[PDB]
């Protein structure tokens, strides 16, 4: 598991996967609900 | 001018008919670009 003394996988899971911020959600007026 | 008039009428109508047929085909051919258009809209990110 440790590659040269480093738990790289663990580090990856803590460093290599930042969260991605997507488009803001638009609140739908009730009269636009019908498809 | 009775006979000359009748004959000229026949010939003029025949030639105009040929022109009408050809131009009608060409018009319907050109309109095929617009009569088959398609639209698509990228949806918004609603709740
Ligand atoms: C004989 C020589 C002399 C006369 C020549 C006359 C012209 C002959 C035709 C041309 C020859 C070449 C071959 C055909 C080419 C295609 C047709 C063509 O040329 O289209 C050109 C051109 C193409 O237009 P477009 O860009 O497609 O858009 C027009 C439509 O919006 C388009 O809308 P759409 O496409 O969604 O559909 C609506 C419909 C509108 O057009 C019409 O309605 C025109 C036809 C009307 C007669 C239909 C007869 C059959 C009906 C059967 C029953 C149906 C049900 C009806 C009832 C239902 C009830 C529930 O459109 C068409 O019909 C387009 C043509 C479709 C067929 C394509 C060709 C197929 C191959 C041909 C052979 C087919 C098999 C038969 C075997 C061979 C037989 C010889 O057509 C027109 O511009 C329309 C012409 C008719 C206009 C009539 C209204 C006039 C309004 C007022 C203006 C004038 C004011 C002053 C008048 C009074 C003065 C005193």
């Amino acid at each position: 598991n440790a590659v040269g003394g480093l738990a790289t996988s663990q580090i990856r899971d803590l460093v290599g996967n930042p969260a991605k911020s997507g488009k803001p959600v638009v609140k739908m007026p009730p009269y636009l609900k019908p498809s | 001018w009775w006979d000359e008039r009748k004959l000229l009428g026949y010939k003029t109508i025949a030639t105009l008919a040929v022109i009408a047929v050809s131009s009608g085909y060409y018009n319907r051919f050109l309109s095929g670009l617009w009569r088959s258009r398609r639209l698509a809209f990228r949806p918004f990110n609603y709740s």
